[PDB]
């Protein structure tokens, strides 16, 4: 296989994304630089086959029966229909320019495709039943990263990561509607990799950096050119869109990826890249924060760097790179990708 | 007499201007004079020359030890919440013609206080708790049920949320709704009474400009003052001395 932009092969997997099946008996981990699909069984913790697929799939979704795996292929511009109990791939459908995420419809009849590339802004969505594309949905800005279904199915939140942009924004979409309701700006934002929902769907959360680019390039220290924040979003209409910071004084969560919401919303698992470690956070006491606090309270909260130790309930250490993170239904266990340890970090949560 | 206590200053609607810190004593009948609140009569100054009226509300009688009145148990307060007047409790009562007034107060068993278990938390259940909830800060629902802070379960919902830190404030001061020792000085007061009663401010932005709600209709004035009472009290929780029926620490 080859290494991502790059003619030089590799025999390495190098895992880009990771998911599980609904009935979480099936871990499906998408492989970059293998161009295939590895299936773990959560059970037993061991492979039980490898899928090809088309050329570097970045991600992959499942169906609420378990029977297909939808898989982003990202350099072949494509989308793989692979069958899980066959093993094998049962079609390809083309979407636009590099795909970084795709998720299925709550009744499973329909799968949302975020199409990532820097010029291009598409969501394409595809019929289950035709298992092919049938119309394109045009957000706001360029290059959406990904998306996300809300437990109500009839809303679709798009992460817009735009290239040479600091206020980076998210697009709200009525899926019956199929069209932009609402573009929500967070200011001063970068590389937003994950968007994900609370179950109650009351708010939306979303990882990435906030870069101070007006100001001198002098110092490492207390942020001043990179600080790393989760921002959590009021759903409801004029809500609160409020930036929090991830990182002590001294001690930082380089590149934010992924994230793993708990099944009752309790905790929240952020996929940390750049430390290769995963932090989890308490959501209560989070939401908590957003309710208790004014726009303004917040505003000046996310530049404290206290702030994250009150609501921190762990870091921990994972293999290399684990751009992604996912859970189990019973919300006891959570999985992080790692792409250059090539591996899979088992983690036991606070939930009993 | 032989009892610890000290006091405090009030206003027209029944609030502690000035509390006095520190740990008093009276002999059996003893008596005790002070020039002014703090003044420092008793520490760094000379007495100030002063004609005042309580002089003669003191002993005028000969055939009586002390002619001045017995401390009060409750209040009366007029229409708008104004200091009405001082009102007499059941305790009252060998006894001797030793005295002109009447005695109150006496019993160490009947002696009033308020508990938050017993007497707050039925009217934040009743007045309170619908309109706020997880959603709505401050969180006043839940009811008595002990909430676990870090491996400790104390207080109920409503107290903890009360009894909350803000930051940039001294806790010895208050937190976000309370002022412990200072009622007038609490934004919880503050709101109820829906006006600014001290000159010092709770925090900077207060009544809000949007979708505000007058909360001074919600609450009667014994609900309201028995409020007033618990904060100028220091906002305890469990004020009744010992192991009791009421919820609480449990291992
Ligand atoms: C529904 C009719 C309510 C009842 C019953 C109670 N409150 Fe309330 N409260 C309500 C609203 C809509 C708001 C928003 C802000 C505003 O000023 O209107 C509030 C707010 C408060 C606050 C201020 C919180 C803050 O500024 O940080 C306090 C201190 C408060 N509420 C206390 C309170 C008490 C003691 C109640 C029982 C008498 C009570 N509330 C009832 C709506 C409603
Ligand atoms: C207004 C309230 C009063 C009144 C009517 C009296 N005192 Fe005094 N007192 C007062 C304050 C604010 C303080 C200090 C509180 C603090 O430091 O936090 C005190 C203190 C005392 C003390 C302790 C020693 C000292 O601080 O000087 C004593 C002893 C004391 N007060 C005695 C006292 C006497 C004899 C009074 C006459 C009735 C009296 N107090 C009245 C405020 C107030
Ligand atoms: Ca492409
Ligand atoms: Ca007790
Ligand atoms: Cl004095
Ligand atoms: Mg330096
Ligand atoms: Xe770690
Ligand atoms: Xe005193």
């Amino acid at each position: 296989g080859y290494i991502q932009g790059t003619h030089v092969k590799t025999d390495l997997p190098g895992p880009f994304h990771i998911t599980m099946s609904p009935d979480g008996s099936t871990l499906f981990i998408s492989n970059q630089s293998g161009h295939s699909v590895t299936f773990v069984d959560a059970r037993t913790q061991k492979v039980t086959g490898e899928v090809a697929v088309r050329v570097q799939p970045e991600a992959s979704a499942v169906t609420p029966d378990g029977a297909f795996l939808y898989v982003c292929n990202a350099e072949s511009d494509s989308v793989s229909v692979v069958d899980i109990q066959r093993k094998q791939e049962i079609k390809e459908i083309k979407v636009g320019d590099w795909p970084s995420g795709i998720k299925i419809s709550p009744d499973g009849k329909t799968a949302y495709v975020a199409c990532s590339g820097c010029m291009w802004n598409a969501i394409d969505v595809i019929d289950t039943g035709r298992m092919e594309k049938v119309r394109s949905i045009y957000t706001s800005d360029y290059g959406p990263r990904m998306v996300e279904i809300s437990p109500d199915g009839k809303t679709l939140v798009a992460i817009l990561d735009t290239v040479g942009s600091i206020n980076r924004s998210v697009d709200f979409i009525d899926i019956a509607s199929g069209r932009v309701v609402e573009n929500r700006v967070i200011h001063e934002s970068s590389n937003l990799r994950d968007v994900v929902y609370t179950p109650d769907g009351k708010y939306i959360a979303v990882t990435h950096q906030t870069p101070k680019n007006w100001l001198p390039v002098c110092e490492a220290e207390n942020g001043q050119v990179f600080t790393n924040n989760v921002t959590i979003i009021e759903t409801k209409a004029g809500g609160k869109v409020a930036r929090l910071p991830l990182d002590d004084l001294n001690n930082y969560d380089g590149n934010p990826y992924g994230m793993a919401m708990d099944p009752k919303g309790k905790y929240l698992y952020i996929g940390v890249r750049g430390m290769h470690r995963v932090t989890i956070l308490d959501m209560d006491k989070v939401l908590g924060l957003v309710r208790s606090s004014t726009q303004e309270e917040l505003d000046y909260l996310r530049d404290d760097l206290g702030l994250v130790r009150d609501y921190l309930v762990a870091r921990v250490p994972t293999g290399l790179g684990p751009s992604s993170v996912c859970l189990s239904p019973d919300g006891k266990f959570c999985y992080a990708a790692n792409y250059f340890s090539n591996n899979v970090t088992v983690i036991r949560t606070a939930v009993d | 007499s032989d009892v610890p206590y000290y006091m405090q200053i009030l206003d027209d609607k029944g609030m502690s201007v000035q509390t006095a810190l520190t740990w008093a004593y009276l002999r059996p009948y003893h008596g005790r004079i002070c020039s002014g609140c703090h003044y420092g009569s008793y520490r760094g100054r000379a007495f100030k020359n002063i004609h005042a009226k309580a002089l003669y509300n003191w002993w005028y009688d000969d055939r009586s030890h002390y002619d001045s009145p017995f401390a009060f148990r409750y209040l009366k307060f007029d229409n708008d919440g104004n200091y009405k007047g001082v009102k007499h409790g059941e305790d009252v009562v060998g006894p001797s013609g030793t005295t002109s007034q009447p005695v109150e107060g006496l019993t160490l068993d009947k002696q009033r206080t308020v508990d938050f278990r017993r007497d707050i938390q039925p009217i934040l259940d009743a007045k309170c708790a619908m309109c706020h909830d997880s959603n709505n800060p401050p969180n006043l629902g839940g009811g008595l049920e002990l909430v676990s802070v870090d491996g400790i379960a104390a207080y109920s919902r409503a107290y903890n949320s009360l009894l909350e830190p803000q930051r940039g404030k001294d806790p010895n001061i208050g937190g976000k709704y309370v002022n412990p020792s200072a009622a007038i000085n609490s934004l919880l007061v503050w709101r109820l009474y829906e006006a600014e009663l001290s000159a010092n401010a709770p925090r900077e932005k207060i009544f809000p400009i949007e979708g505000r709600l007058l909360h001074n209709k919600f609450l009667t004035q014994d609900e309201r003052y028995a409020i007033v009472e618990w904060i100028d009290l220091g906002a305890q929780w469990d004020n009744i001395p010992g192991p009791d029926f009421y919820p609480g620490y449990l291992v």
